[PDB]
RNA sequence: CGGGAAACCAAAGUCUUUGGGUUCCGGGGGGAGUAUGGUUGCAAAGCUGAAACUUAAAGGAAUUGACGGAAGGGCACCACC
């Protein structure tokens, strides 16, 4: 199920990004 | 076809389908001739008088053929506009 | 629904045309489909038509003979002048030897070669060919 | 050797007419719409002035369990320039029996051509004689008629057919995939074929029916004949 | 037609209604609506008798029509139809088929069994299917004997009549021999024949 | 193992039969000696193969027809269930019964006066 | 491309159809995707019914039968041969296998 | 019937012989449903939504081979009992 999976692993990177980011300000 | 000067100028001119109006092309390989024998009125006996039409390859193959050769012969006198 | 009649009794006419048959029943009739039939008669391309009275707007039945190629419609009935209907025949037509485009006039309803002899625009209604 | 008589003797009822009795053109053949299956009934009527053109020649294979397997197929024109033209094609091991076997097949598909004018009926007919449309494929090919004297308004596949079946001056139009060269070539002479069979206001007189050369010579097939 | 010296007589009805020709299946074609009487209480169609005379003396108005009788080719693939051909083609000079027809016999050019006839009578629409498909491809006009069911889709006279087997095949393929043969000339339109309708029939039980 | 004839064998044994039934018989050892004389045979083993096959042939026409091959003796007997039969000196005579539908038809057609009647069923038959 | 005109299903005129659980494996599917299968046998085999009739204490008695009913998913029905693969025109036969 | 690249479709027809009314919406393959702003939510998240850069093909229907830890017939002590 390879574009699922693609599907999952950018919502946890941009998970990551989110909290990241807006620690800053 | 004519031109100003009034003569004719087709290569020939081609042949109708007696029971639709219709031009019969010089490739219709399942179009035909029919041709049908009279009888004289006193002795019911042929006299080499004859009569004809032509069928358009369309109208056979979806199986009109049948009554349009019977309708040809009740508007001619042959079967006599009775039934 | 039915937005305009016209253009149903013309389908009508080349469905039926196209399959052989030698009769067509139309419905509803109109003032409007009445006066383009008799165009198309007067020019060699229908045999003659009966109309029949039902108390609600009535029905016609035609005669076919074989020998029309075409009948159709332009959906906006848009106007036409003298010097722009050459652009006209110029799309619709197969020939400039044969067919005819419809107008609508205030001299009356009319073939387009008429238009130019009674040097008068109008809107067009559809043609046959 | 020596080109003497007896190459040919018939074997169908048109070409034991056509050698012998007076069936005096092909045009008598068209209006009872008989199949041709002798190719030398063409060379009898048409003859020397008919000219050929090799259109392309085209390499075809399948697989096997050995090699690719490949064959040789050819297209072929043929017209005398003045209201007949003809397209075969024919696929073999070698391409010289592939172009020998296209031109028989090229002169079996020969059909008669319409003519007409755009403008007032002065001389002879040069152009179409109405809008006129063929397909083949996905392709669609479109003819127009033309003022004297323009010549045709083509590519050079469609132009070459219409130059051999005698027309002088065309507008045309084509659509989709005209790079496939077989197919452009069939949408072409399909669109040339129809011209004989729109019906138009000077063909709608009532026709007189004639009696068949099959009737006509009913005997000459029966006395001395087999 | 209207003529009295054509007009169907009392002995031809009675060989009719003796033979099961007036009967026809449980179905019927759109096609064949116009040759029906009416169906029966138990679901059976009746043929009109009087149409089925009129469309036979229509076909031999054409079989006459053509000036030498070998030009007539004449089928049948089924049993039923086999002697009743063969004594058809003896009584009058057309060529008969029997048993099995070979594809490709009116267009393969190069055959040995190949030939080119313009008249074409077969048997059965449904059974007789190659020569009515093959006849497409050559310019060559149909007559078949069709019954309720039959499939009109390249016969340009159908003659109305049950076709299902035994009496009633012999006897139609007779009555056409008999009408070409008197209006032609051969036979007088007034005096008995001499030959016999049981001679066309197929294998009633012999002892 | 495997004894099944080959169509050379097959072929030039229907052949002979057409054209020589009457010299013919049971005896292997006299068909042998007519087939010898009427053919060029170009090997002793394939005549032996072919007189074997034409004794196998003989044996079944002795019994009836055998599709790929045709003599006068059973074509005559053809021909004589051809013509008429001696089953009857008259045809089946034409005093049939009609049904009610049938007589009307009839009535519409100026015709009748010669056959029985009888009605069918109540309701149609299940 | 598409397969098959009904989907390989029976639903036409509906939303949902209520599933089952295979008699093999238990996975789950449509009640109308399912290939059935109703079995109707004797308790006794052909081989050993006499002798379970001469032990019997009464003078008449028969022998009673086994119903059951079967439900596969179309992996089961393959592997276990109730189903074979079939010819292009040959899957257009929607007649029951001879006896 | 007629249409289509074909598989197929009584509509997926009545189309270069091109116009019955009207709503949403696609423009070679990727980067990308990503960055950034707005907005709704308790949260998970939903809706709206680019560009720089990169590339000669990616894709649909069908034909003949080869191949399968797919199925059915038949064969061989260079296979097995």
């Amino acid at each position: 199920m390879r574009a699922k999976w693609r599907k999952k692993r950018m919502r946890r990177l941009k998970r990551k990004r989110r909290k990241m980011r807006q620690r800053s300000k | 076809m004519q031109n100003d000067a009034g003569e004719f100028v087709d290569l020939y001119v081609p042949r109708k389908c007696s029971a639709s109006n219709r031009i019969i092309g010089a490739k219709d390989h399942a179009s035909i001739q029919m041709n049908v024998a009279e009888v004289d009125k006193v002795t019911g006996r042929f006299n080499g008088q004859f009569k004809t039409y032509a069928i358009c390859g369309a109208i056979r193959r979806m199986g009109e053929s049948d009554d349009s050769i019977l309708r040809l012969a009740k508007a001619d006198g042959i079967v006599s506009k009775n039934f | 629904v039915r937005m305009n009649v016209l253009a149903d009794a013309l389908k009508s006419i080349n469905n039926a045309e196209k399959r052989g048959k030698r009769q067509v029943l139309i419905r509803p009739c109109s003032k409007v489909i009445v006066r383009f039939l008799t165009v198309m008669m007067k020019h060699g391309y229908i045999g003659e038509f009966e109309i029949i009275d039902d108390h609600r707007a009535g029905k016609i039945v035609v005669n076919l003979t074989g020998r029309l190629n075409k009948c159709g419609v332009i959906s906006p009935r848009f106007d036409v002048q003298l010097k722009d209907l050459e652009k006209w025949q110029n799309n619709l037509l197969p020939s400039r030897q044969f067919g005819f485009i419809v107008l609508t006039t205030s001299a009356g309803i009319m073939d387009h070669e008429e238009a130019r002899r009674k040097h008068t625009g109008g809107k067009i209604l559809g043609f046959f060919f | 050797g020596k080109a003497e008589d007896k190459e040919w003797l018939p074997v169908t009822k048109l070409g034991r007419l056509v050698k012998d009795v007076k069936i005096k053109s092909l045009e008598e053949i068209y209006l009872f719409s008989l199949p041709i299956k002798e190719s030398e009934i063409i060379d009898f009527f048409l003859g020397a002035a008919l000219k050929d053109e090799v259109l392309k020649i085209m390499p075809v294979q399948k697989q096997t369990r050995a090699a690719q397997r490949t064959r040789f197929k050819a297209f072929v024109a043929i017209g005398d320039y003045n209201g007949h033209v003809g397209l075969g094609v024919k696929c073999s091991k070698e391409v010289a029996t592939a172009i020998r076997g296209a031109i028989i097949l090229a002169k079996l598909s020969i059909v008669p051509v319409r003519r007409g004018y755009w403008g007032n009926k002065i001389g002879k007919p040069h152009t179409v004689p109405c809008k006129v449309t063929g397909r083949c494929g996905s392709v669609l090919v479109h003819l127009i008629p033309a003022p004297r004297g323009t010549g045709i308004v083509s590519a050079p596949v469609p132009k070459k057919l219409l130059l051999m079946a005698g027309i002088d001056d065309c507008y045309t139009s084509a659509w989709s995939c005209t790079a496939t060269l077989g197919n452009f070539a069939k949408a072409t002479f399909d669109a040339i074929s129809k011209t004989y069979s729109y019906l138009t206001p000077d063909l709608w007189k009532e026709t007189v029916f004639t009696k068949s050369p099959y009737q006509e010579f009913t005997d000459h097939l029966v006395k001395t004949h087999t | 037609g209207a003529l009295d010296v054509l007009q169907m007589k009392e002995e031809d009805v009675l060989k009719f209604l003796a033979a099961g020709t007036h009967l026809g299946g449980t179905n019927l074609d759109f096609q064949m609506e116009q040759y029906i009487y009416k169906r029966k209480s138990d679901g059976i169609y009746i043929i009109n008798l009087k149409r089925t005379w009129e469309k036979l003396l229509l076909a031999a108005r054409a079989i006459v029509a053509i000036e030498n009788p070998a030009d007539v080719s004449v089928i049948s693939s089924r049993n039923t139809g086999q002697r009743a051909v063969l004594k058809f083609a003896a009584a009058t000079g057309a060529t008969p088929i029997a048993g099995r027809f070979t594809p490709g016999t009116f267009t393969n050019q190069i055959q040995a069994a190949f030939r080119e006839p313009r008249l074409l009578v077969v048997t059965d629409p449904r059974a007789d299917h190659q020569p009515l498909t093959e006849a497409s491809y050559v310019n060559l006009p149909t007559i078949a004997l069709c019954n309720t069911d039959s499939p009109l889709r390249y016969v340009d006279i159908a003659i109305p009549c049950n076709n299902k087997g035994a009496h009633s095949v012999g006897l139609m393929w007779w009555m056409l021999a008999r009408e070409v043969l008197r209006m032609r000339g051969t036979i007088s339109r007034e005096h008995p024949w001499e030959v016999m309708p049981d001679l066309y029939f197929y294998r009633d039980p012999e002892e | 193992m495997g004894r099944v004839r080959t169509k050379t064998v097959k072929k030039a044994a229907r052949v002979i039969i057409e054209k020589y039934y009457t010299r013919l018989g049971n005896d292997f050892h006299t068909n042998k000696r007519v087939c010898e004389e009427i053919a060029i045979i170009p090997s002793k083993k394939l005549r032996n193969k072919i007189a074997g096959y034409v004794t196998h042939l003989m044996k079944r026409i002795q019994r009836g027809p055998v599709r790929g091959i045709s003599i006068k003796l059973q074509e005559e007997e053809r021909e004589r269930r051809d013509n008429y039969v001696p089953e009857v000196s008259a045809l089946d005579q034409e005093i049939i019964e009609v049904d009610p539908d049938t007589k009307e038809m009839l009535k519409l057609l100026d015709f009748g006066s010669l056959s029985n009647l009888q009605v069918t069923q109540p309701t149609v038959g299940m | 491309t598409k397969k098959r005109r009904n989907n390989g299903r029976a639903k036409k005129g509906r939303g949902h159809v209520q599933p089952i659980r295979c008699t093999n494996c238990a996975c789950c599917v449509p009640k109308d995707k399912a290939i059935k299968k109703f079995v109707i046998r004797n308790i006794v085999e052909a081989a050993a019914v006499r002798d379970i009739s001469e032990v019997s204490v009464f003078d008449a008695y028969v022998l009673p039968k086994l119903y059951v009913k079967l439900h596969y998913c179309v992996s089961c029905a393959i592997h276990s041969k109730v189903v074979r693969n079939r010819s292009r025109e040959a899957r257009k036969d929607r007649t029951p296998p001879p006896r």
